[PDB]
């Protein structure tokens, strides 16, 4: 049984540095040109450096993207591959996989490296004023822009928890920056807009801020 | 090099096919990747062999499109389908193609552009939100317009995520300074899903 497991992988600063060991078994390792290969968190695969087996002398091989800064390399005694990764960009942040061959035939679990500060951030919390454009008869969508925070979580509640019906919180987004940003929208009832108060209750514990912000129409 | 399709969608028990274009793959050999949510890809073993049997998985390679045919679809080949060849410089990937086989009737996004806030602007930012809901399969490609030029530069967005109906959510953020935003006459967030399209457009007017 082939297996692939990779390690070292964790949160870096960037400009720094790390090492990444994919430990093989159930072939004959020394017999095989070996891949790294990684995934950005929500985008597809891209190659990062191959080296050959033992008889073509372990020659290796690098994707433009990591000329002069990452270095492969293998131990056929413990059956081990490894990536030397230096002057770390932010992206580079991947999940890093161990493929074997010519013909990536077997792929490990792969292991995470993340390129960031790891620099608390609270949110700065927009409002989204109302709009009737996209909703059903008699009501408009209004919203919160939860934006720029590390790390997650956020919460967010509407009126100190009072108003459930037609909120829709939606999943961050992890911005190049590194940071996320999310938005939460209610539908409410048009006739309520200016007699009826909205305010998104906005909680980013790690940072320990909260934000009450009120949400008017235009 | 190589071009997929961002999604197929098929029905159960029919036959899915995901298409890879790059110029000459003909002469090269096609690799196919399938990778479910959350796992690491694994080699999709097809046939190239003409006859015999039906084959669940079989491939094709010629002239410059590459392309998998996966018969008796079913729920558990659900997953982003990812081709490969071996390029001068290393493996280039193709851009993965998530296949959808339909457990419900297609269900049509709903979506909600939002202007920058006059908060936002004031604070020397800009952002425009767009949100998208209740559509089925969990695929859709969202692109950005001022006024007429599509915009690529300062888009995040997310991957569907399921919603507690079992339809998909997603949003798309365009960043852009108050002097861009106030510098055109419009932007439109264009969301495609389906073969159909839906286009929201806002403007500091």
């Amino acid at each position: 049984q082939v297996q692939l497991v990779e390690s070292g992988g964790g949160l870096v600063q960037p400009g720094g540095s790390l090492r990444l060991s994919c430990a093989a078994s159930g072939f004959t390792f020394s017999s095989y040109w070996m891949n790294w290969v990684r995934q950005a968190p929500g985008k597809g695969l891209e190659w990062v450096s191959g080296i050959e087996n033992k008889y073509a002398g372990g020659a290796t091989y690098y994707a433009a993207s990591v000329k002069g800064r990452f270095t492969i390399s293998r131990d056929n005694s413990k059956n081990t591959l490894y990536l030397q990764m230096n002057s770390l960009r932010a992206e580079d942040t991947a999940v890093y996989y161990c493929a074997r061959g010519f013909g990536t035939d077997f792929w490990g679990q792969g292991t995470l490296v993340t390129v960031s500060s790891a620099s608390t951030k609270g949110p700065s919390v927009f409002p989204l004023a109302p709009s009737s454009k996209s909703t059903s008869g008699g009501t408009a969508a209004l919203g919160c822009l939860v934006k720029d925070y590390f790390p997650e979580p956020v919460t967010v509640s509407w009126n100190s928890g009072a108003l459930t019906s037609g909120v829709h919180t939606f999943p961050a987004v992890l911005q190049s920056s590194g940071l996320y940003s999310l938005s939460s929208v209610v539908t409410v009832p048009s006739s309520s807009l200016g007699t009826q108060t909205y305010i998104c209750n906005v909680n980013h514990k790690p940072s320990n801020t909260k934000v009450d912000k009120k949400v008017e129409p235009k | 090099e190589l071009t997929q399709p961002p999604s197929v969608s098929v029905a159960p028990g029919q036959t899915a096919r995901i298409s890879c274009s790059g110029d000459s793959i003909g002469k090269k050999y096609a690799y196919w990747y399938q990778q479910k949510p959350g796992q690491a890809p694994v080699l999709v073993i097809y046939k190239k062999r003409p006859s015999g049997i039906p084959e669940r998985f079989s491939g094709s390679n010629s002239g410059n499109t590459a392309t998998l045919t996966i018969s008796g679809t079913q729920a558990e080949d659900e997953a982003d389908y990812y081709c490969s060849a071996w390029g001068d410089k290393g493996m280039v990937f193709g851009g993965g193609t998530k296949l959808t086989v339909l457990g419900q009737p297609k269900a049509a996004p709903s979506v909600t552009l939002f202007p920058p806030s006059s908060e936002e602007l004031q604070a020397n930012k800009a952002t425009l939100v767009c949100l998208i809901s209740d559509f089925y399969p969990g695929a859709v490609t969202v692109a950005w317009k001022a006024d007429s030029s599509p915009v690529k530069a300062g888009v995040e967005t997310t991957t569907p995520s399921k919603q507690s109906n079992n339809k998909y959510a997603a949003s798309s953020y365009l960043s852009l300074t108050p002097e861009q935003w106030k510098s055109h006459r419009s932007y439109s967030c264009q969301v495609t899903h389906e073969g159909s399209t839906v286009e929201k457009t806002v403007a500091p007017t």
